RNA sequence: UGGUAUGUUC
RNA sequence: AUACUUACCUUAAGAUAUCAGAGGAGAGUCCUACUGAUCAAACAUGCGCUUCCAAUAGUAGAAGGACGUUAAGCAUUUAUCAUUGAACUAUAAUUGUUCAUUGAAGUCAUUGAUGCAAACUCCUUGGUCACACACACAUACGGCGCGGAAGGCGUG
């Protein structure tokens, strides 16, 4: 495998060889290569210490056409902005003429 | 024009089939369909000089005690490969074709 | 022409895509279910016996037979097997739908019960678990339930509850007994259970 | 054309026509001045007969059959005479009329 | 690019990755890595790269060599191989699991036998397996 | 993008006269390396300029009409 | 006479296999009533890797199964 | 057909200058509208023009690299204005049929006996009366609840869930007009 | 065997429990690789000539 | 641009070769008539088994079954 | 492998008890490369200790 | 095997009877047939598949034959792949008692005709 | 028209069903949507070769003319295709 | 001149 | 259950056994509760017909199996390739021998696979029937009881 590193801390705390590799060998966990210095510089005190709209929920359309399913989903905003509009539309019209026969009767 | 209505006319006929397997099989005809699926009475069939395949096939069928002798084959029409039918029949008048000239008395 | 022989309904000319909506729709599945239920009903409950073949028995085991003793034989009323007999048939029935259910909750805490005990975050069956939702096209059956979901993600981690006796286990059930033979239980504990 | 839809029950004289005037005329000419022909088969079963009858799979009835296959060991040729046989037209090979 | 260059180059992995080589026997450290291994292959199938699936496997295995008394992680790595196509590295996974163990842990010998109902494909085999896990 | 159909395919590669590699049947059969100018619906398929290849030194064979029930896999070298 | 139901198989990568070993791995791009498969960057499998074009197209007397490479 | 091959040899006999009045220049641009209306309940019976796969293929020739006709555009647009007008002006049949199903005569006369009866203390009772009204008026609508869909000019619901919605978004009907709405507004950003 | 996609109750599946995989054995055919017929047909001029 | 059935009726009267599916057996001689089902008729015919031939062989008739293309010399 | 224990004989008790082991015991069908995997596995566990 | 199949029976005739049928492989078959069609499609009740293997077919080359059974219980097989049919074993119940069984089967029918006759009204 | 057995095949959707190929291998699975012309796709297949190996796909899709047979699961002994005398309640004009 | 399936109100 | 909306679809045809004769209908076609012959189906019916139907005057046995045991029975056969390092037989992509680093898949099975052979046990089936525990036969066997299962032939 290429960009990658096996390595492990407990052949490299204990300062001993074969501690880092390059093929997969059981035990050892795999780092970025270029991030191996950043590794040696971590463990570094432990070393000197050891030196010293509401719509598409995704949930109802699972069992759907995976084709068409960006339109779907904007025909059904479509279609939940239109009935909230004429749903407001109502209520102002039922505030408007109720309202003009209440000032009329 | 099909020539299974000629094997429909041989009915009680004492013949020989050899399959595409290399089986001969020798019995009385009882019926044909249309798709040449014959079924057979009387019957005793043979591998001849192997195919290990057809010895298996041979083998098998219910029977053998390499003549197995069985009482009742159907044949599918696709296993078939010849019939040989015995030669006292009259070829002359068993395809006499009769749907064939009733379709040339209609033209 | 298409005939369903389950939901006795005829059909226009076989068209692929009619046929498979009606094998989705909800009576076709009640009508098939009922009757797959009811044939294997039948054929659990069919008791074929063997026809008896009573043969002119020996003299001398007449003679060892009829003098070593005579057997009682028990029966009850119609009322009473009928009821002994209802009562077999849904002990029989509930065997037959249980299932040992305690190593699901016993590995309850375990790290890694999101990723094999969850049953939707399985490799090799959770696409099937994930594909047929039962998508709920009317909205009284999504409406009916009020309660949570509670669906484990796959992501949860050890971080996640670190020590399980601070967060309120369940104690685990006790070993269930059979009721017809619970009168022989020791009645005196070995040890003082409080609560 | 297409074949479904040339006319009903008429599709008999096109196929006779198709039969005096196309790939059939080998078919036809032994049948008509009993000549022998040389057919060769998909298991090396070269049968030399007379045919009887024509149809449109190629089944075919033939008349005082010899027929001849060789066995490749060693090399031996086995022959039998057959009097009337009813041939499939898949076994068939090829179809050779000597003059 | 693919999702393994993509895998490589990303600034969360590197993290991620170091912070499970600097502790290595913090578990939750390798479960978040894992997940994030798993997230970032959102469709899991055979037509993904074999050079990620070389580093899930070595993960894995590093993850099973490190923590061997896990119970749950065998038998998903063993049906994470078995999605992956193959059934002997899914049964070499699972006997190495048994033998983690030293054959006596139900949870392995239960999963491995619900999966050899199915794999075996040969019955005084099967007979013969069972009964090892009867009497071990 | 979208679908393309068998009889289409074959007809845009019949249009763009790609040099082709025709297979065939197995072991007995020989690779044949031309290019395309008719076919119909039982997938007789006319080439040209046809060289033969033995499955693992080509020869020419002109103009070939060859028949369905043999034709396995069509590809554009 | 019916439309087979490959359309869960729309932007997928398939691999046919062909007579006991020939394992065509490809992104199928279309199909029609009798199996023909329209393969997008096809690709040769021996138990060794071959090319095989940019697009091509599979006869369906010699197509047995296909493998659903990518999941659904 | 009963056999495939028949299928097979329609196909080819279909398959295989060019300003003619028997190609149909809505399919030779694409998405004809006696195309997308075929087999449903909506559909217009058959199409006098022909339709062909060769000459749609050599006008996507022709489009990638070489030029584009623009009177089988107009053409296409003048088809499309005049579906679109007929639609619209089916939908304006369904809205006044919807407007005369909310002002039937019974209806209508329940609603002014309600609002009869309508008219601190007086101002409670009141918005109770406007809120049995209100009630009144909520079970008129819920004996049909039928609404106005705003692009298809079917018929919908408020109370029904998305998935529903969502089956009845995936049709041919709605694809196919949602198609031609694109196409016409298409046609008007390009010649406005 | 446990989670099922299907559509039944599971006192349907219960009642669906299929059959043991089936034994699995060496086949006695030859592979359809090598599934043909026979080669070499002579050509039937001899037939003609003798 | 071409079709096999003007293709294969102006390809009558021409010295037509014809290989089988077995690689033994290919037949070279004029071409009589053929019909929908592509069944071939041939006039004197030379066989070729793997490629040396036998010897003529005259009016034939070869089955559709058997053949696996037609070429034109 | 299966690990045998022996403790504390005599040279004629050590005789005695290994002849009256392998008179008992019945071996068969050994694996042919199985002395690299013990190698291999005993390095392994001994490396992992 | 002194059964004595029917001299004048066909497939409509031979159903529910224990066949024993021959393949192009020699893979045969055993089991009662409970339909077929125009393409013979066999379904097959209670079947066991048998083979020869290829040690035994030495042996069994001009004694005792080891054949190799597998169960598949019910099955569908093509008419494909298959050779030849026989008629192996006889049912259980007889030609009287299926008849009895046949008429009871059409008075349940008429009974259950009625029935969405006065369902219908 | 279609026939009792391909009627059975369709009838079976969504169970553990077991095909074996015409060149030896069997593949087990759950039957996803079968059709008239027997082109049967599978879920969660199981595969064996008839080199012996065993391996698993996760969605086969087969021809129909490619199939020995397939095994239905037991309880489809009883079913309505079967019964003889079965009449038919009042088809449509 | 119709069929199958699904969602609301009584 | 009524009322309404939506999604898909709205149909390959022709015919019901064959041959001969007479009559009718404006060479060809149709009809005859028209006549003779063949064939098919159903229901009855008989042929000294063909095959089978398990002891009880014992503790058995016939047919088909065990996806049962002894049985890990006895006799055989296999359990990956390549580069390099320290020697090397050596025409190979160092094949062969001992040890290892690395590289691609990597059936489980070696208590495995094939062949051979005996014993024990258990499953499904029956007329487990009516008289008697008896001296017949070269035209070899009185098939001259009540039935059942499968089949052949013949008649209405």
């Amino acid at each position: 495998m290429r960009d990658i590193v096996f390595v492990s801390p407990q052949l490299y705390l204990s300062s001993q060889e074969g501690w880092k590799s390059d093929s997969a060998k059981s035990g050892f966990i795999p780092i970025l290569k270029n991030d191996l210095q950043r590794f040696q510089d971590s463990l570094k005190h432990i070393v000197d210490a050891r030196n010293s709209s509401t719509q598409y929920k995704v949930d109802t359309n699972t069992l759907s056409d995976l084709p068409s399913d960006a339109l779907d989903q904007l025909c059904k905003d479509i279609i939940e902005f239109r009935t909230k509009v004429v749903s407001i539309e109502k209520e102002k019209k039922m505030k408007s003429t109720y309202e003009e026969s209440r000032r009329q009767r | 024009m099909k020539l299974v209505n000629f094997l429909k006319k041989l009915r009680n006929e004492q013949v020989t089939i050899e399959l595409k397997n290399g089986t001969t099989v020798w019995g009385t005809l009882q019926s044909v369909s249309p798709q040449m699926n014959a079924i057979l009475t009387d019957v005793k069939l043979t591998l001849p000089q192997s195919n290990g395949i057809a010895m298996a096939s041979l083998y098998l069928t219910g029977g053998q005690q390499n003549i197995a002798s069985l009482q009742y084959i159907n044949i599918r029409g696709n296993t078939i490969r010849q019939i040989i039918l015995p030669d006292s029949l009259n070829l002359d008048s068993l395809l006499v074709d009769q749907k064939q000239l009733n379709s040339l008395r209609r033209s | 022409r298409y005939y369903c022989e389950y939901c006795h309904s005829y059909l226009t000319h076989d068209t692929l895509s009619v046929r498979k909506s009606h094998l989705v729709g909800k009576n076709h599945l009640r009508i098939t279910a009922d009757y797959y239920r009811n044939k294997a009903r039948d054929i659990i409950n069919k008791h074929n016996h063997k026809r008896r073949h009573i043969g002119k028995r020996g003299r001398k085991e007449r003679e060892n037979s009829s003098q070593n003793e005579t057997l009682k034989v028990t029966c009850l009323s119609n009322k009473e097997k009928r009821h002994i007999m209802h009562v077999k048939k849904m002990n029989q029935k509930e065997l037959a739908q249980t299932s040992i259910d305690t190593l699901k909750l016993l590995y309850d805490g375990s790290p890694g019960y999101s990723k094999v005990f969850v049953d939707a975050n399985r490799f090799d069956i959770g696409d099937l678990v994930k594909a047929s939702k039962l998508p709920q096209r009317a909205n009284e059956k999504s409406a009916h339930h009020s309660f949570k979901q509670t669906s484990r993600s796959r992501d949860e981690t050890c971080e996640s509850n670190p020590f399980p006796r601070l967060n309120n286990p369940k104690k685990l059930e006790p070993p269930k007994i059979l009721s017809q033979w619970s009168n022989t239980i020791p009645k005196t504990s070995i040890f003082y259970s409080v609560d | 054309r297409p074949k479904h839809e040339l006319s009903r029950a008429e599709l008999e004289e096109l196929e006779e026509f198709e039969f005096k005037h196309g790939p059939m005329s080998l078919i036809n000419d032994a049948m008509v001045t009993r000549t022998p022909v040389i057919i060769s088969l998909r298991n090396n079963h070269k049968i030399i007969a007379r045919v009887k009858a024509f149809d449109r799979h190629c089944n075919m009835v033939l008349e005082n059959v010899k027929e001849l296959w060789t066995e490749k060991k060693n090399v031996i040729n086995r022959e039998r005479f057959i009097s009337k046989l009813f041939l499939r037209g898949d076994s068939v090979i090829v179809v050779l009329k000597t003059p | 690019m693919d999702k393994y260059t993509a895998l490589i180059h990303d600034e969360n992995f590197s993290t991620l990755t170091l912070n499970v080589s600097r502790y290595p026997k913090s578990l939750a450290y390798w479960e978040k890595l894992l997940n994030y291994i798993v997230k970032a292959s959102a469709p899991i199938c055979k037509s993904t790269e074999p050079q990620l699936l070389k580093l899930i496997r070595c993960t894995y295995s590093s993850m099973l060599n490190e923590f061997p008394y896990l119970e749950n992680y065998y038998i998903d790595f063993a049906l994470l191989e078995y999605k992956l196509g193959n059934v002997s590295m899914s049964h070499k996974i699972f006997q190495r699991g048994l033998q983690a163990f030293n054959q006596r842990s139900l949870l392995l010998w239960t999963s491995y036998l619900k999966f050899c109902n199915n794999v075996i494909s040969h019955q005084k085999q099967l007979f013969k397996k069972y009964e090892t896990a009867e009497e071990y | 993008k979208a679908m393309v159909p068998p009889i289409n395919c074959i007809f845009n590669f019949l249009q763009q006269q790609t040099p082709v590699t025709i297979w065939l049947f197995e072991q007995i059969g020989i690779r044949i390396k031309g290019k395309i100018v008719g076919f119909d619906e039982f997938m007789n398929v006319v080439i040209d300029e046809a060289v033969e290849i033995p499955v693992n030194k080509g020869t020419p064979l002109g103009k070939i009409l060859l028949k369905g029930d043999n034709i396995t896999l069509i590809t554009s070298a | 006479v019916s439309t087979p139901e490959l359309k869960k198989y729309m932007d997928k990568k398939i691999l046919l296999n062909i007579n006991g070993s020939r394992k065509v791995a490809g992104i199928l791009r279309g199909y029609d009533i009798f199996l023909n498969v329209v393969l997008d960057d096809a690709m040769e499998i021996n138990g060794n890797n071959h090319q095989l074009g940019l697009q091509t197209v599979i006869r369906g007397n010699s197509i047995i199964s296909l493998e659903a490479l990518d999941a659904i | 057909m009963s056999t495939p091959a028949a299928e097979q040899r329609k196909l080819v006999e279909q398959l295989m200058g060019l300003h003619d009045p028997k190609i149909c220049k809505s399919y030779l641009v694409g998405e004809c509208p006696y195309d997308l209306f075929q087999g449903t309940k909506q559909s217009l019976g058959k199409c006098p023009q022909m339709h062909l796969t060769k000459h749609k293929i050599q006008y996507e020739r022709e489009v990638k690299q070489g030029k584009t006709f623009p009177e089988f555009e107009r053409e296409y647009l003048a088809i499309l204005s005049r579906f679109v007008n007929e639609c619209n002006g089916q939908i304006s049949v369904a809205l006044q049929n919807l407007k005369h199903t909310a002002e039937e005569r019974m209806k209508i006369q329940q609603v002014t006996e309600e609002l009869d009866v309508l008219d601190l203390i007086s101002k409670r009772k009141e918005v109770a009366k406007r809120v049995r009204n209100i009630t009144e008026n909520v079970g008129q609508s819920a004996q049909q609840k039928l609404q106005v869909c705003e692009v298809c000019g079917a018929y919908l619901s408020r109370l029904d869930t998305d998935r529903r919605l969502a089956d009845h978004f995936l049709g041919k009907i709605h694809l196919g007009y949602v198609k031609m709405r694109e196409d016409y507004d298409r046609l008007m950003k390009n010649n406005r | 065997m446990n989670y099922n996609l299907s559509k039944y109750p599971d006192d349907v599946s219960r009642l669906f429990k299929p059959r043991p995989p089936l034994s699995y054995k060496r086949p006695t055919d030859y592979p359809y690789a090598k599934r043909q017929t026979n080669p070499n047909i002579t050509g039937v001029a001899n037939l003609l000539s003798t | 641009p071409v079709n096999p059935k003007p293709f294969l009726k102006g390809l009558v009267n021409h010295r037509v070769g014809v290989k089988l599916k077995f690689n033994s057996t290919e037949y070279r001689g004029t071409l009589v008539s053929t019909d929908n089902y592509f069944n071939l008729q041939l006039n004197e015919a030379e066989e070729f088994v793997a490629g040396v031939s036998h010897g003529t062989l005259g009016e034939i008739f070869i089955r559709c079954n058997n053949v696996l293309y037609i070429r034109e010399l | 492998f299966q690990q045998f224990q022996v403790k504390a004989c005599h040279v004629s008790k050590f005789m005695n008890e290994l002849s009256n082991f392998f008179s008992q015991v019945e071996f068969g069908k050994c694996e042919a490369n199985v002395i690299n995997y013990f190698k291999r596995e005993y390095n392994r566990t001994y490396s992992q200790i | 095997s002194k059964i004595q199949v029917a001299h004048s029976s066909r497939l409509a005739n031979l159903i529910d009877y224990k066949l024993r049928v021959l393949t192009q492989d020699g893979r045969v078959y055993i089991g009662q047939l409970m339909a077929f069609d125009k393409h013979m499609n066999l379904v097959l009740n209670e079947c066991i598949e048998e083979r020869v293997p290829k040690t035994q077919l030495d042996k069994l080359r001009p004694l005792n034959i080891k054949v190799e059974k597998r169960v598949l219980g019910l099955t569908i097989l093509r008419g494909e792949q298959i050779l030849s049919t026989v008629v192996e074993d006889k049912p259980l119940l007889s030609k009287k008692e299926r008849l009895v069984r046949d008429k009871k089967e059409k008075k349940q029918a008429q009974k259950q005709t009625k029935l969405r006759k006065e369902k219908e009204k | 028209m279609n026939g009792i057995p391909v009627k059975l095949l369709n009838e079976a959707q969504g169970h553990i069903v077991s095909l074996e190929l015409t060149t030896g291998a069997t593949y087990r699975g759950k039957l996803v949507e079968s059709e008239d012309s027997m082109n049967v796709q599978l879920r969660d297949v199981i595969a064996t070769e008839p080199q012996g190996a065993v391996t698993h796909m996760d969605q086969i899709f087969v021809r129909g003319s490619q199939i020995k047979f397939i095994v239905v699961p037991d309880l489809l002994k009883n079913a309505p295709l079967f019964k003889k005398n079965s009449s038919r309640p009042m088809p449509p004009i």
